[PDB]
């Protein structure tokens, strides 16, 4: 079916396992930037 | 924009003038950021 | 007889509302100057790169080709590290590409001289996706904005990958603000050099 | 190496070259205080320097008895980049510039007042022309082929003898 | 040849000697060079037109 | 034969009351040199930048956004000369002034008012008799806002005080 065990296709989550907003330290979105902006 | 002085822009010295200086002007900036290209690398 | 898309500029000619998008948008009047055929051929030409641009952006960020020369997130870093025989590949089949699918007619000397030749219709329907005329218009309509927006947004990564040197997607959920200690724009005569 | 010449990575007299060429830069920069313009100005020449014979020396350029580069352009593949691969590149600009005016002159005499077209230059289509010459080596020589680059012998004015 | 046809020249002393114009008008008389060819090109003296004979002028 | 602002001096050859807000008034002459399309253009552009430059120190004063920095209109000058924000407004001000060279030559070729870019979102222009009358009033502002954007700098430069704060005080 093409690739196979030895290398196949790579699928990683680019959002690293945090929300859109209302986020911590390592995870600072730019939505939450905007809402920093918002509060300051 | 008027057409006599766009007929203007398109005669020969002010083209000749305004390309070469536009050619100039990439052959300045490419000898900018790449310098001394004795050679081409490889 | 006023513009659409610019109230306050005349309508451009070569702009009739018949190609799809067509808002009256020709402010320079470059389709007074340049054939709106050519032009609407590489409005078409640069979306449809763009759209797979954009695409490819975002995609190369989620799924990666196996290996360990394809396992760039940031899509710049891809152009480096990617196979140069393989990315010279893909480069001779573009070529290959435009001289087949332009049937030789690639000039804008001769291009179009098939009166048959229509600006963006190579012949392109695998699936043929377009028998139905219906769709048509709205088909060939959403193309060309798709196209457009691929186009601002393609530029608009590529730009936000030079300035953070992240990957779109990951540099939405790892904004980290421009400092303006670096990045500067311009600046090469203002020192006089250096 | 090649004609008696050494690499330039491993030669002595491109070192002392490039130590003579910093070493100069160096007695200016060394009038200057830190922070100042000119000694600002004299260290980015310092590293322009370095950068150059730094990367000339690992280009598999070959130095002479002198500590200069020279260029071997007898056709060999270990030094196209050159003169072979340069030239490549100049030979399509050239031609891409001789068949953009070829065309724009044929053009031109087409048109209702011919010289008109060459002192005020029809612009679009100038620039039509100047996007035409990308693939001139196959246009010029289908051009060449079909008889219409090369006119006979008896459609061109010569003098008596 | 007639008046309006396009000639080519065949006198070798000729500034458009093989080159194309076309003819103005023909004489009638006992005239040595009938045939007029005017010239979209200028000679070294700036005439753009001569006389020839029918010997020194062919059809294209 | 006279002007309207002016009683001694005569009234402008090429100011004849057609631009909405003349009043005669152009002693130096410089209608009878340059073109007057071209100088309204100029007046109306000048104007709005004003305009919206005084409403830019009222409301700056009044208020600022909090992810910037709390300052003055001229300190916020040189920190957005410095910090990039600036040259943003420039560029898209550019931007928007290329479209609006194309709309100058449209002037220039006789078909558009020299401050019409058919900017009414709010539909507020009803029909033409308002819009003459708003258009007075748009020329009195600008020139207005003119003199006093300049009265606010200046005033700023020998006294080291905001408009409202100037007001205030003193
Ligand atoms: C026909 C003769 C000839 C030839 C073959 C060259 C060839 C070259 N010159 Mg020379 N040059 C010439 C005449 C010539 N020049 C003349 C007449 C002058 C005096 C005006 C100069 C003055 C001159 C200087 C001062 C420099 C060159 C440079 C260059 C390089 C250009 C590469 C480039 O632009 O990379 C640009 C980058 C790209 C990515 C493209 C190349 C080795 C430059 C160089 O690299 O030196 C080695 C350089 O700095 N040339
Ligand atoms: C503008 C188009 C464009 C360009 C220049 C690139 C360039 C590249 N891609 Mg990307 N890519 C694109 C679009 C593009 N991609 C699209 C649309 C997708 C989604 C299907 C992907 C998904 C993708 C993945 C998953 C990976 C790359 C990777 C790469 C690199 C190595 C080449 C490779 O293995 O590709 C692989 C290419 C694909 C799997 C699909 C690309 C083919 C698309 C659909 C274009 C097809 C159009 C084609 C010309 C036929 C149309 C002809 C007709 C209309 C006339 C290189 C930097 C690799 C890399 O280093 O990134 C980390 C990698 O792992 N590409
Ligand atoms: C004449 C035919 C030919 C041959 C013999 C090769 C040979 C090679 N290629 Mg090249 N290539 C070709 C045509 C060819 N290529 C064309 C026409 C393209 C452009 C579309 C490419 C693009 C290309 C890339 C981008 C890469 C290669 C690589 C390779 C090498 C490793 C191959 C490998 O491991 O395959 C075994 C692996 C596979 C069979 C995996 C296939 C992966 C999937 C099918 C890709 C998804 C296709 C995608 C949807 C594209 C659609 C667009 C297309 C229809 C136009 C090998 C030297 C790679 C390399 O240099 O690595 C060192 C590499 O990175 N090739
Ligand atoms: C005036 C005499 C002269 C001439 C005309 C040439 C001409 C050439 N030499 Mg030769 N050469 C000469 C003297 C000469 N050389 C001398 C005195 C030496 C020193 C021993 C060399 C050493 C030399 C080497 C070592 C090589 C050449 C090669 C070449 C070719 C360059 C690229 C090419 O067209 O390959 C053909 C390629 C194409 C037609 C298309 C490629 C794209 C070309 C035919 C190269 C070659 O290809 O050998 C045949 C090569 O490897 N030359
Ligand atoms: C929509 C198009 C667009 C885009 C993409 C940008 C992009 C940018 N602008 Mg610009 N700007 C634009 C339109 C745009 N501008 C327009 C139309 C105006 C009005 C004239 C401005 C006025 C402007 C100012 C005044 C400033 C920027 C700044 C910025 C930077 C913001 C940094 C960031 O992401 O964190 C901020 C994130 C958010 C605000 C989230 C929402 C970035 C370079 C700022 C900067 O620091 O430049 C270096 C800045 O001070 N822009
Ligand atoms: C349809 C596509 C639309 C593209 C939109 C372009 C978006 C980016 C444009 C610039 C963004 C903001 C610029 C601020 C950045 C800025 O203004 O920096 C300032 C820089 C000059 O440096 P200074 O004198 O400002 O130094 C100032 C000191 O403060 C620092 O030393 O201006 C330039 O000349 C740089 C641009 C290159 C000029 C030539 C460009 C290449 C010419 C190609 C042919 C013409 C194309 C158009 C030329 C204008
Ligand atoms: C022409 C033009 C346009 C255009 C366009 C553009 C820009 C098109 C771009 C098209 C692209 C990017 C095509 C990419 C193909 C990639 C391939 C075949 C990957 C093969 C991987 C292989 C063989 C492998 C491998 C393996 C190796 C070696 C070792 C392992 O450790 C790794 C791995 C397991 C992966 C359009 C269509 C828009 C319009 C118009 O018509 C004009
Ligand atoms: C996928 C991917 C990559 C890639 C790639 C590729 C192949 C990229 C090629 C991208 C292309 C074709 C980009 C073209 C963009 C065109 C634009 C922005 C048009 C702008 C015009 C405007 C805004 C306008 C206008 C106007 C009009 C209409 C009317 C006028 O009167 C007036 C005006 C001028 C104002 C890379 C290599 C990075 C690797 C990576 O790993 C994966
Ligand atoms: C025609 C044809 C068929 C086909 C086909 C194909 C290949 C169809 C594919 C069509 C595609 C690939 C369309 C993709 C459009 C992408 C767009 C509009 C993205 C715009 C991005 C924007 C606006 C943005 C942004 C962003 C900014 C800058 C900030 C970033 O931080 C993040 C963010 C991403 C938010 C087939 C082959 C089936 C057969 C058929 O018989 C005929
Ligand atoms: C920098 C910055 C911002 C900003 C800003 C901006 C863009 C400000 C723009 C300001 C502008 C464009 C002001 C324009 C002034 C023109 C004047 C006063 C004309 C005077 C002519 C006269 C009196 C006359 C006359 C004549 C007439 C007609 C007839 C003639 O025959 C004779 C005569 C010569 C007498 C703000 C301020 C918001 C704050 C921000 O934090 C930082
Ligand atoms: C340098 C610089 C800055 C700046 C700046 C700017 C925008 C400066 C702008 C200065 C301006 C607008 C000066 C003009 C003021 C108007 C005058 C003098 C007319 C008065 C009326 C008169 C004379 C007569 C009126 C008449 C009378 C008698 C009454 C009737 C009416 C009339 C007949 C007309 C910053 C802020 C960017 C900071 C940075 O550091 C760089
Ligand atoms: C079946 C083939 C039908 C047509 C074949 C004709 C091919 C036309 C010219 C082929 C040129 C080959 O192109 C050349 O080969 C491969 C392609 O990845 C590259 O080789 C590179 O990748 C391979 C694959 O892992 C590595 O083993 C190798 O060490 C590395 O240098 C070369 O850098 C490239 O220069």
């Amino acid at each position: 079916a093409l690739f196979g065990k030895g290398s196949m296709i790579v699928v990683e989550d680019p959002r690293d396992g945090c929300g859109a907003y209302a986020n911590s330290g390592a995870c600072h979105t730019f939505l939450d930037e905007i809402g920093d902006a918002l509060k300051k | 924009m008027d057409s006599n002085f766009l007929k203007y822009l398109s005669t020969a010295p002010v083209l000749f003038t305004v390309w070469l200086s536009f050619t100039a002007s990439f052959i300045i900036e490419a000898n900018r950021f790449f310098p001394d290209m004795l050679y081409f690398p490889m | 007889a006023k513009s659409k898309a610019v109230p306050f500029l005349s309508q451009p000619e070569a702009l009739d509302g018949s190609m799809a998008g067509d808002v009256g948008f020709d402010p320079f009047g470059i389709s007074s100057v340049i054939d709106i055929k050519w032009l609407r051929e590489s409005e078409l030409k640069h979306g449809r790169i763009c759209m797979l641009a954009a695409t490819g952006c975002l995609v190369q960020e989620v799924v990666h080709l196996p290996g360990p020369a394809f396992s760039q997130k940031m899509a710049l870093n891809a152009w480096a590290a990617a196979p140069r025989g393989g990315m010279i590949s893909i480069l001779v089949a573009i070529g290959l590409i435009e001289m087949i699918s332009n049937r030789f007619a690639l000039t804008a000397t001769d291009m179009f001289a098939n009166p048959n030749r229509v600006p963006g219709d190579l012949g392109f329907d695998p699936l043929s996706l377009g028998a139905n005329p219906a769709n048509r218009a709205r088909f060939e309509l959403s193309e060309v904005i798709h196209g457009r927006a691929a186009m601002m947004g393609f530029s608009g990564m590529v730009h936000q990958m030079i300035v953070s040197k992240q990957a779109p997607i990951e540099q939405l959920m790892h904004f980290k603000a421009v400092d303006s200690s670096l990045m500067k724009l311009g600046g090469a005569a203002g020192n006089l050099g250096y | 190496d090649v004609a008696g010449l050494t690499p330039c990575g491993e030669s002595k007299e491109f070192a002392r070259r490039l130590d003579g060429s910093v070493k100069k830069l160096q007695t200016r920069l060394s009038k200057y205080e830190a922070g100042t313009p000119p000694a600002l100005a004299l260290q980015k020449q310092i590293d322009k320097t370095k950068n150059r014979f730094d990367r000339y020396g690992k280009a598999g350029l070959l130095c002479g008895t002198d500590g200069l580069p020279h260029l071997i352009t007898d056709g060999r593949w270990t030094h196209s980049g050159e003169f072979v691969i340069p030239g490549l590149l100049f030979l399509y600009v050239a031609g891409w510039i001789g068949w953009v005016g070829r065309s724009y002159v044929l053009f031109a005499r087409t048109a209702d007042k011919p010289t008109e077209k060459e002192i005020i230059i029809d612009v679009p289509v100038a620039l039509s022309f100047v996007s035409t010459g990308f693939i001139w080596p196959f246009s010029a020589f289908k051009e060449f082929t079909s008889g219409n680059l090369i006119v006979p012998a008896d459609e061109i004015t010569v003098s008596p003898r | 040849v007639k008046r309006g046809s396009k000639v080519r020249i065949l006198r070798k002393e000729s500034y458009w000697y093989q080159d194309i114009g076309t003819v103005a008008t023909i004489d009638t008389s006992g005239i040595r060079y009938p045939v007029v060819v005017r010239f979209e090109k200028v000679s070294y003296s700036g005439v753009n037109t001569n006389n020839f004979s029918l010997d020194e002028v062919v059809e294209v | 034969d006279f002007s309207a602002a002016v009683p001694f001096l005569k009234r402008p050859s090429n100011l004849d009351g057609a631009y909405i807000g003349d009043v005669g008034f152009d002693p130096l002459g410089f209608s009878d040199v340059f073109d007057l399309r071209v100088l309204r253009e100029a007046e109306l552009k000048h104007g709005r930048f004003a305009m919206l430059a005084v409403l830019g120190f009222i409301v700056q004063e009044l208020y600022t956004f909090p992810f910037f920095p709390k300052m003055a209109p001229v300190d916020a000058h040189d920190y957005f000369v410095k910090q990039g924000g600036g040259s943003q407004i420039i560029f898209w001000i550019s931007f928007v002034e290329l479209f609006g060279v194309v709309a100058l030559f449209e002037t220039l070729q006789g078909k558009r008012e020299p401050g019409d870019f058919a900017f009414d979102p709010l539909g507020l222009a009803k029909d033409e008799a308002t819009l003459e009358r708003y258009r007075l009033a748009e020329v009195k502002h600008a020139r207005l806002a003119m003199i006093a954007i300049g009265g606010f700098i200046h005033q700023y430069w020998v006294t080291k005080q905001t408009v409202l704060e100037q007001l205030g005080n003193f």
